[PDB]
């Protein structure tokens, strides 16, 4: 398993090179913690108008104003 | 409709029609041919940009992309024509009228 | 007023192309323990318009050409082609500011191929069209690796403008955490504008050996005026200086230094090392600089989204 | 004038077919499919389309078109044409001089006579190309056609090396 | 050809068949119909001669202009409609350029002028794939545009590959020109009960291409091209004379065969739908291509043949061609006519 | 660097869409009363030019809904002058 | 088929918020939050009548609740303001990047004269609720009367009376 | 035949790109959306027979929507009328039409 690795990196550097840096880029973004906040910043960014909802009643979730303390926050954004 | 539509199936007419009855160069055969996909391109292309339709703006290239592929292959059978007779006249493929 | 910023680009970039003869034939000498030209101008000035002049004054061949027309037409299309790339150039504001122009220069720049076929046509030599033929393949081939190295650093961009490329280097250059696609790139584009050790035009009789002086003088310059703007492009690819929006000339006299230094390394390389063989260069691009970029280009996808380094996109 | 400039190169782009449809040689063909190409993609790009009119530059004219030049170089070395040219040509500016002086016209459809720059939308996208949008939800929603196109290429590759061997 | 590379593009062949079955874009399956024929290009050119080179190009320049036509039939369907459905199409500008693209893809008449060529030029198996699975896919395009197409033109195609499918093969004694000839009027025949039952055309299709498979794969079992080393077949396997006989009977009409069997139905569903005329004159010129099948079976099938010397070598070894589903596909192609009503399951 | 100046630039472009955000209602009011302005001024000048036309029904709908359909740039710009119509249909594509 | 109804030019006349977009853009976060309620209410209503006929009086709110943002600005900080928008006003892009501190003593005066706190990252991207009166519209499309479904299959299902009956086969 | 294998299986192959009123994008609207809903949801479920006859005045103003013939027919009549009123004088263009008047907002 060395005899081999050794033997095509002192013949195909340029290949053992490509090889290795594709399998990095296959398996590391399944590895690295990081991924998740690449999603989450990708769904925190505003292209569209945040189309208010008629208050029925019955939503507390949603607040009232934008600087109201619930609904979604960036504060894992502006922390990282 | 739109009049630039007219101009633009004008194009692939007259590209149709000289593809079909010439009997020349294969090359201009396929010229022909790849001139009736450009006028799909550009046909495509403006329908998809006036209706705003968002998710075919990538059936164009698509489009492109697939005929092109086809093009090569088009190529590669006039280059075994271009192997066997020295000219791509289509008057030497008349071996399989008997 | 758009015209004298038109004129103001283009008739500069002539100028430059003339006196990079100069700076070529003295950077060339000195490292061959030799002058360049000092005798025609007070220390060599005066050389490239008397070349200028000289050329314009030969006897053209006019040949028997298999076309008149595409005759004519490779020396339009070459310097018309070679003034549009410079259009999109922000330094540190462009001409014509569009949001495609990364994309707008790579599609201009593979419409180039057309000047060396049809002058490859235009001469009846057969063995002219021969090594228009691979020339052509030449640069067809390093064009795949522009494309693949240039995606996968506006995947840290995060679009095609031009513009925004210097707001991506405000804190480092690209050419940290972008290196190996920096050397593949810029030996490419080496091998884009025929510059050794991959020029195949000297020797073994290039494509461009039908014109004589009136045509040549055009397309030798419009030839260097894709190579400064390549080195720009780098510039401003990899090697982003500092804007101040207050004073641009900042900008404008780092990016001016770091393109000539990098034209000047263009000089230092083909004064250095012997050409390839065509098959050799041929090896380097499809078997050594594609797998690797291919590699890296996957690398350049995954590596912003495991370090939550996606760019904006506006 | 200028209102008129996607229709004034859409008949550019007409011409251009009948250009190179009449067939002087495939050399010439070529040359008219080039310029048509360059024509078309200005269409393309007047309408907003202008990462389809970069592809029209950098696939069609910059990749395909200089394949079909090369191997015009490489394999292969009037009245009819010339004929078939002016014929095409008194047709389309028959069908201009129809469509001018009636803003209205029916050779297979109907078509309005004034320019299709009343066609258009008045609203805004905020700040992105939907056309740019939309070609990146390629990556996004178009996973089987990634998945069909990639094989088709890769079945590309090998069909040309097979037919190309002679083997 | 590698056969690892052989069976990816049979595979691939069989994906671009599959998308078209499949997909509810139109975009896709003009995918399938590109990937169908970048795909079956390689299998015609197995042999690398000339013929197949020819027969190849004429192929690929006939099915590309059919898929341009189907490119711009399904653009004018977007002008004219808003939208993409693999559905009945909304103009009969379209509903027009998607018969016609359909039908040179199919190899109908007035297009059928490269079935009898690019057959001639290719292999048995390969001329088998042209003549059974590349029509499977434009006769399901077919199969769901139904409410769009123009009866006339359908009718006008159907009878036009009739007529030049029987007329076209008195004068053949190859027998992939015999075999093409024979697939331009049976998609004649496919496509005239289109529009009354669409049943009835796949049950004319599923019995064309059990008698095809059966001719061909007798064919490459006996390495027979022309009528006259056919002719030769009784001194080398008396049997193969008896299948090509039941099955070029069973293909042009007789009873109580079974390739009686879809032409009967079909003027079964042309009556009640008060054609008299059509299937009539229909029916005329299928006897024919039956009558060249009794020459073609009577006069060079039959009555015992002059034979060579050399054949008396060929008697000492037996066939090892895989004849794969050979019995079953002659039982098939003959024995089926008393279970008729099994149709239904093509409902 | 280019992590921690790609999360930085992400904030800001974050800030940028807010500040479109806050200013799209004024915008999208300004807009609608500019279009039904347009509107109103064209029923106006066509109920002064389409008199001598018989059977004309003045700002008469062509679709058969009630439902209020988007102006198109012809309905809005079809009767100004070439300079405010080249400007409203290709500004922004010949914008540099 | 009808005459589409337009408003009268009466109807249409609001007093313009008549400054430029590196203006707006400067004001634009305490714009958001100083003047929620009326854009909320005039947003709601214009993607739920999705007519802009049935939302004038309501923009006409925003553009009375636009000109007292900017009027009350006018007589606390003037000078601060206008050394930020004109900041702001000299980019191309007009970057809030390039603008901090003229950002910071708008802000710092702002907070000391009018009290008002700038919206955080992330704030005025919410989707938040509104409590209007105007009802709910119940055909905001204006659709006809959708076309009856065609029948189900019920009832269990039986054998082939007497088979296919296909011409002399029994079964 | 048409194999529906999506259904069957349950995957969402090429559905997404069929009509403008599915799922775009950032929410980007096509111009004939609400039309194009508006003929879907009436020809839903009736059958291709029953739609192409009930479901006409949907049609009509959703393909008016992509061609918009019947509006550049309106405009032509009165770009015409006033053309021939210029032509013979009884006309004159008002101030807001021949780009004096500094736009609204
Ligand atoms: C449903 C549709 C099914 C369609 C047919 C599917 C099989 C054929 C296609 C694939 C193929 O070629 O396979 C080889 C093929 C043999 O084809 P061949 O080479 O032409 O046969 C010549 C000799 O038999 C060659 O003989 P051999 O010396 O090589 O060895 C004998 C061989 C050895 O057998 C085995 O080894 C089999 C046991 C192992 C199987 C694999 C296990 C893993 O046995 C046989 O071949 C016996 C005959 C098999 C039956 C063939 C016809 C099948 C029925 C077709 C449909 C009929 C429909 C009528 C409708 C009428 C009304 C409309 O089949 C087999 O070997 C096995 C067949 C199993 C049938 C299963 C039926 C139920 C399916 C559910
Ligand atoms: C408690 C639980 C357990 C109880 C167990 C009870 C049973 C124990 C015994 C087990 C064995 C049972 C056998 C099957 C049941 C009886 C079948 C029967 O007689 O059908 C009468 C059937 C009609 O008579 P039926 O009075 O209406 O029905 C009386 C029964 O109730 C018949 O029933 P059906 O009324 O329901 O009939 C239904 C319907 C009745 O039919 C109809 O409604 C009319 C449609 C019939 C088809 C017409 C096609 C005409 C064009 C094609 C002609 C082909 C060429 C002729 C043959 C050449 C050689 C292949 O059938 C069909 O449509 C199917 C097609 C005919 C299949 C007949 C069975 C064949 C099996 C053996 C095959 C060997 C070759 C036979 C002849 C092949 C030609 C048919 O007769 C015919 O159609 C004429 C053909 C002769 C019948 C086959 C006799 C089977 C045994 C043959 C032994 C000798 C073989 C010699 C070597 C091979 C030949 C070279
Ligand atoms: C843009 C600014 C300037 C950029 C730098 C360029 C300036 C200096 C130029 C010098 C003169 C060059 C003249 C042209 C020379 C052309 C010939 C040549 O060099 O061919 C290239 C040669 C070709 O090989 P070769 O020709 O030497 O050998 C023959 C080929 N074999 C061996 C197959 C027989 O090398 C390359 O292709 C290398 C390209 C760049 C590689 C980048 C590697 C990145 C490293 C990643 C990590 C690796 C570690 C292991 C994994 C770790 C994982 C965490
Ligand atoms: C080899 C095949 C590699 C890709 C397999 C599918 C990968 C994937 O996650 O696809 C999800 C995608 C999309 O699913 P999704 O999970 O993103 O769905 C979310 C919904 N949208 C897309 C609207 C945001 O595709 C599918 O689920 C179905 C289409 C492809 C199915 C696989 C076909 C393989 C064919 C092999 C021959
Ligand atoms: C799973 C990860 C992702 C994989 C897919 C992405 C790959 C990215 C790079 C693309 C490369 C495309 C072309 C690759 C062709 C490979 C086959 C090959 O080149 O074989 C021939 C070669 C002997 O060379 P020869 O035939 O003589 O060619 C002339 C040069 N002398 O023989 C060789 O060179 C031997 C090649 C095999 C051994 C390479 C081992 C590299 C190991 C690196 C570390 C581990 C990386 C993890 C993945 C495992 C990779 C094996
Ligand atoms: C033998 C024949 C003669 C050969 C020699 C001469 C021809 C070759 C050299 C010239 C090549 C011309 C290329 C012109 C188009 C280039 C692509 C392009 O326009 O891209 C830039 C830009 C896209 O960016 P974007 O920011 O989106 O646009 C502004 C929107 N905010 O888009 C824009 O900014 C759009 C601006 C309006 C539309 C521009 C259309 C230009 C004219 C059409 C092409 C004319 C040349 C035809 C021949 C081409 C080559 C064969
Ligand atoms: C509603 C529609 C849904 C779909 C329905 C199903 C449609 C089925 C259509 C079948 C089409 C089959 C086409 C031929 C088989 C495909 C692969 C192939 O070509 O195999 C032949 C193979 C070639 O091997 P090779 O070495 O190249 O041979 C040259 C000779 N030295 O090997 C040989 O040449 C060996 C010789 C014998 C080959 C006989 C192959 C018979 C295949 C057809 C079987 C009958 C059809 C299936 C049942 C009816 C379905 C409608
Ligand atoms: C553009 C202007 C102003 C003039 C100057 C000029 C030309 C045309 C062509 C050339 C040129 O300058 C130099 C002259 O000398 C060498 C000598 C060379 O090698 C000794 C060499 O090798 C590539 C290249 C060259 C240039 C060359 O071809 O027009
Ligand atoms: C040469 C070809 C293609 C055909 C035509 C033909 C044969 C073989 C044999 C004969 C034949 O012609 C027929 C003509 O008329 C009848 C009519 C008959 O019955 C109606 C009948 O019954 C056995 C027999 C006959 C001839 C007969 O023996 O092969």
């Amino acid at each position: 398993v060395a005899a081999f690795l050794k033997n095509v990196w002192a013949k195909e550097p340029v290949l053992v090179a490509s090889f290795a840096i594709a399998g990095l880029a296959v398996i590391l973004p399944t590895l690295s913690p990081y991924t998740k906040y690449s999603l989450m910043i990708n769904r925190a960014t505003p292209y569209n108008y945040p189309v208010p909802l008629r208050d029925d009643g019955n939503m507390p979730d949603v607040p009232s104003h934008p600087q109201d303390p619930q609904g979604p926050s960036l504060e894992w954004l502006k922390r990282l | 409709m739109s009049l630039v539509y007219m101009n633009i199936m004008m194009a692939f007419t007259v590209s149709l029609t000289g593809l079909l009855m010439y009997r020349s160069h294969l090359m201009s055969s396929l010229l022909c041919l790849e001139g009736m996909m450009l006028s799909l391109f550009i046909l495509a292309t403006l329908m998809i940009l006036n209706s705003h339709f968002t998710l075919a703006s990538m059936m164009p290239i698509i489009l492109l992309v697939f005929a092109a592929c086809e093009a090569a292959l088009g190529l590669s059978l006039l280059v075994m024509v271009s192997n066997t007779y020295g000219t791509d006249y289509v008057q030497n493929l008349n071996l399989l009228q008997c | 007023m758009f015209m004298i910023n038109v004129l103001t680009l283009i008739i500069p970039i002539l100028l430059a192309v003339a006196f990079l003869t100069l700076v070529e034939r003295k950077v060339l000498g000195y490292m061959q323990f030799r002058k360049g030209p000092n005798v025609v101008g007070p220390y060599g000035l005066l050389q490239p318009i008397a070349d200028a002049i000289k050329l314009f004054i030969k006897e053209p061949l006019r040949p028997a050409t298999s076309s008149i027309s595409m005759f004519i037409l490779a020396p339009i299309l070459a310097l018309t082609l070679a003034l549009t790339m410079w259009i999109p150039l922000p330094m540190p504001y462009p001409l014509i500011n569009m949001n495609l122009g990364v994309l707008f220069m790579l599609a201009m720049s593979s419409l180039a191929v057309y000047s060396i076929l049809w002058s490859g046509w235009a001469s009846n030599s057969k063995y002219a069209l021969i090594g228009a033929l691979r020339a052509v393949a030449q640069t067809i081939s390093y064009e795949v690796t522009l494309a693949i190295i240039l995606l996968s650093v506006l995947l840290m961009n995060g679009s095609f403008t031009l513009s925004t490329l210097i707001i991506t280097q405000e804190q480092v250059w690209l050419i940290f955490p972008a290196w190996p696609l920096a050397m593949m790139w810029f030996i490419s584009t080496l091998a884009e504008t025929n510059r050794a050790p991959f020029d195949l035009t000297e020797g073994e009789s290039g494509f461009n050996v039908e014109y004589a002086a009136g045509p040549f003088a055009l397309f030798f310059m419009a030839e260097y005026a894709n190579i400064i703007m390549m080195n720009i492009f780098t510039t401003t690819l990899f090697l982003g200086a500092f804007h101040n929006p207050y004073m641009p000339e900042l900008y404008t006299i780092n990016f001016t230094i770091k393109s000539l230094l990098l034209s000047i390394t263009f000089l230092w390389i083909r004064a250095s090392y012997p050409r390839f063989r065509y098959d050799q260069l041929m090896h380097l691009l499809w078997k050594n600089f594609l797998p690797l970029t291919l590699a890296l280009c996957m690398w350049h996808v995954s590596l912003p989204i495991l370090l939550s380094s996606i760019p904006p996109q506006t | 004038m200028m209102t008129y400039i996607v229709f004034i190169l859409s008949i550019i782009f007409v011409m251009g077919f009948v250009g190179f449809s009449s067939k002087p040689s495939p050399i010439y063909g070529g040359l008219g499919l080039i310029v048509s190409g360059g024509v078309g993609c200005g269409i393309v790009l007047n309408f907003g389309g202008s990462f389809l009119g970069l592809m029209v530059f950098l696939i069609y004219l910059g990749g395909m078109m200089v394949v079909f030049g090369y191997t015009t170089a490489m394999a292969t070395e009037n009245k009819v044409v010339l004929g078939t040219f002016i014929t095409g040509l008194l047709m389309e500016f028959l069908m201009v001089y129809y469509v001018l002086k009636d803003k209205e016209v029916e050779i297979v459809f109907k078509f309005n006579g004034m320019g299709d720059w009343v066609i258009y939308d008045t609203g805004d996208s905020g700040f992105f190309s939907e056309e740019a949008m939309g070609i990146a939800a390629l990556y996004s929603y178009g996973t089987w056609l990634v998945i069909v196109t990639g094989w088709s290429l890769l079945i590309g590759v090998v069909v040309i090396m097979e037919i190309t061997r002679g083997n | 050809m590698n056969p690892i590379i052989l069976i990816i593009i049979l595979m691939t062949v069989m994906l671009g068949t599959i998308i078209v079955m499949i997909s509810t874009h139109w975009l896709l399956i003009w995918i399938g119909f590109e990937m169908n024929m970048l795909a079956i290009i390689p299998i015609m050119m197995k042999k690398h001669n000339p013929r197949a080179t020819e027969a190849s190009t004429k192929y690929f320049l006939t099915q590309s202009t059919a898929s341009m036509l189907l490119m711009m039939a399904i653009i004018i369907n977007l002008m004219f409609s808003g939208q993409w459905t693999v559905m009945k199409l909304f103009n009969p500008m379209a509903s027009m350029l998607m018969t016609m693209a359909l039908a040179m893809k199919l190899g109908m008449a007035p297009f059928h002028f490269w079935v009898p060529e690019v057959t001639q030029g290719i292999p048995l198996s390969s001329g088998l794939i042209l003549l059974t699975w590349q029509k499977l896919a434009p006769m399901s395009v077919l199969y769901q545009i139904l409410p769009s197409i123009n009866l006339d033109l359908i009718l006008t195609l159907s009878i036009l590959s009739i007529t030049i499918g029987g007329w076209g093969g008195l004068n053949q004694t190859q027998l992939r020109k015999i075999m093409a000839y024979s697939s331009i009027a049976h998609m004649g025949w496919m496509t005239a009960v289109l529009l009354y039952n669409p049943t009835m055309t796949l049950l004319n299709l599923i019995i064309y291409i059990i008698m095809t498979s059966t001719m061909f794969t007798l064919f490459m079992a006996n390495s027979t091209t022309t009528t006259l080393s056919l002719s030769h077949t009784w001194n080398k396997a008396p049997i193969m004379t008896i299948l090509v006989l039941i099955t070029l009977l069973s293909m042009g009409g007789l009873p109580p065969l079974s390739g009686f069997m879809p032409k009967w139905m079909i003027i079964q569903e042309m009556t009640k739908n008060d054609s008299i005329i059509l299937p009539t004159l229909m029916a005329i010129t299928a006897l024919l291509n039956l009558y060249f099948y009794m020459r073609l079976t009577y006069s060079t099938a039959l009555t015992m043949f002059p034979s060579t010397n050399n054949m008396k070598m060929k008697w000492q070894f037996p066939t090892t061609k895989r004849m794969t589903l050979l019995p079953t596909m002659t039982v098939l192609s003959t024995m089926l006519l008393p279970l008729t009503p099994i149709l239904s399951i093509l409902e | 660097s280019m992590m921690r100046w790609n999360r930085e630039r992400r904030r800001l472009q974050i800030e940028d869409f807010e500040a479109r955000i806050a200013l799209m209602p004024l915008l999208q009011a300004e807009k609608d009363r500019r279009v039904l302005q347009m509107l109103r001024e064209n029923l106006e000048e066509e109920a002064t030019i389409m008199k001598d036309v018989p059977g004309w029904k003045v700002g008469e709908s062509v679709f058969h809904t009630t439902r209020w359909v988007t102006p198109m740039m012809g309905e809005l710009y079809g009767l100004r002058t070439g300079e405010e119509i080249l400007s409203s249909t290709y500004g922004f594509i010949w914008y540099t | 088929p009808g005459i589409v109804e337009l408003p009268s030019l009466e109807d249409l006349k609001v007093q313009e918020v008549k400054v430029s977009s590196s203006v707006l853009k400067a004001a634009a976060h305490h714009y958001g939050a100083q003047c929620d309620k009326p854009n909320k209410e005039f947003m709601l209503c214009r993607w739920e009548e999705k007519d802009p006929r049935r939302c004038l009086e309501e923009g006409k709110l925003v553009n009375q609740c636009a000109l007292e943002f900017f009027r009350q600005i006018k007589r606390h900080c003037a000078e601060p303001f206008t050394e930020y928008w004109t900041c702001i006003d000299y980019s191309g892009l007009q970057l809030f990047r390039r603008c901090r501190k003229e950002q910071a003593q708008f802000d710092k005066c702002v907070l000391d004269k009018l009290g008002w706190v700038r919206p955080d990252l992330g704030e005025l991207s919410k989707v938040t609720k509104v409590k209007t009166d105007r009802p709910l519209p119940e055909n905001p499309y204006h659709s006809r009367a959708r076309p009856e479904p065609n029948p189900e299959v019920e009832g269990d299902l039986k054998p082939a009376r007497h088979g296919s009956r296909l011409f002399f086969w029994t079964m | 035949p048409f194999f529906d294998v999506q259904k069957k299986l349950g995957v969402d192959l090429d559905h997404w790109m069929t009509i403008q009123s599915a799922e775009q994008p950032h929410r980007i609207p096509a111009r004939c959306h609400a039309f194009e809903k508006e003929w879907i949801e009436c020809a839903h479920g009736i059958g291709s027979i029953r739609a192409e006859k009930e479901c006409k005045i949907e049609f009509e103003d959703f393909r008016e929507c992509l061609l918009r013939q019947k509006t550049m027919k309106r405009l032509n009549a009165i770009k015409r009328q006033r053309d021939k009123l210029i032509k013979e004088g009884k006309y004159t263009p008002p101030p807001h039409h021949s780009g004096q008047e500094d736009l609204r907002p």
